[PDB]
């Protein structure tokens, strides 16, 4: 399942197209121009998340030092997908 | 504060850019400061008053954003007046947002509104950028005419998104 998100870079302020690949074990970001993976995070390391109409704040435990917040069109669908995957692992 | 173009406002925009840039850096480092418990609880305001202060400012910002857009492309002598207004409201917004950052800890919206204000001031930075170019002069700003439309639509994008958190923050932060 692929979702259209936008990422902002430090120094400037502009929204640019980006590809995000989500799986049942881990989350990873793919570049639209080079078609390669830059950085990835584990599914069990996520603590909390904010589901906003335009933005989406992702909070990580002992993995990411900085912050990761991208612009999503379907924030309610992504939040429900992550919650369901955690329920299957606990059972 | 130099005028490389040919109008009043070029000065005001660049001088404000210096100030706004300073609050961008503060909010940029406050994003990682508030999460590491390295931030002091607000500056001098309560929790519901944050919703008051911030929302009241945001509305009046948007209020002036439209007349500023009109001014930036043509109203040179008026543009400076709009800029004065826009920049001043963002100061308490920064303070209030940094306040809410360290002070609020009930819902995950704490770091959400902090980013909605961070990218909001960033959109205001790009705003004074295009306005500096086009200010009162559509000629040496042919493409800037289109860039100004990208800066105004970028601002309202974070404005409507911030208000969503403010109104819920009544019970979501209170």
């Amino acid at each position: 399942s692929f979702f259209l998100v936008k990422e902002k870079m430090k120094g400037k302020n502009k929204l640019v197209p980006r590809l995000l690949g989500i799986t049942k074990e881990s989350v990873m970001r793919v570049d639209e121009k080079t078609k390669e993976v830059i950085q990835e995070w584990s599914l069990t390391n996520i603590k909390r998340w904010a589901a906003s109409p335009k933005s989406f704040t992702l909070d990580f435990g002992d993995y990411q030092d900085g912050y990761y917040s991208v612009q999503t069109t379907e924030g309610e669908q992504i939040a429900q997908l992550i919650a369901g995957y955690i329920d299957i692992i606990l059972k | 504060g130099i005028d490389p173009f040919t109008a009043p406002g070029q000065l005001e925009c660049e001088t404000a850019i210096a100030a706004l840039n300073s609050c961008l850096r503060d909010l940029d480092q406050a994003s990682l400061a508030a999460v590491s418990q390295q931030l002091a609880p607000r500056e001098g305001i309560s929790q519901e008053a944050l919703h008051t202060q911030m929302l009241t400012a945001v509305q009046e910002i948007s209020h002036l954003i439209e007349p500023l857009a009109s001014a930036a492309r043509a109203e040179a002598s008026q543009l400076g007046h709009k800029v004065s207004q826009m920049a001043q409201y963002f100061e308490p917004l920064t303070l209030a947002a940094v306040g809410a950052a360290s002070k609020t800890l009930s819902h995950p919206q704490q770091m959400a509104l902090l980013d909605q204000t961070k990218t909001l001031a960033e959109s205001a930075l790009q705003l004074l950028y295009t306005a500096k170019e086009a200010g009162g002069n559509p000629k040496q700003a042919a493409h800037t005419q289109e860039a100004l439309e990208e800066a105004v639509q970028m601002m309202t994008e974070a404005v409507e998104d911030l208000t969503t958190t403010l109104n819920e923050a009544a019970s979501a932060a209170g």
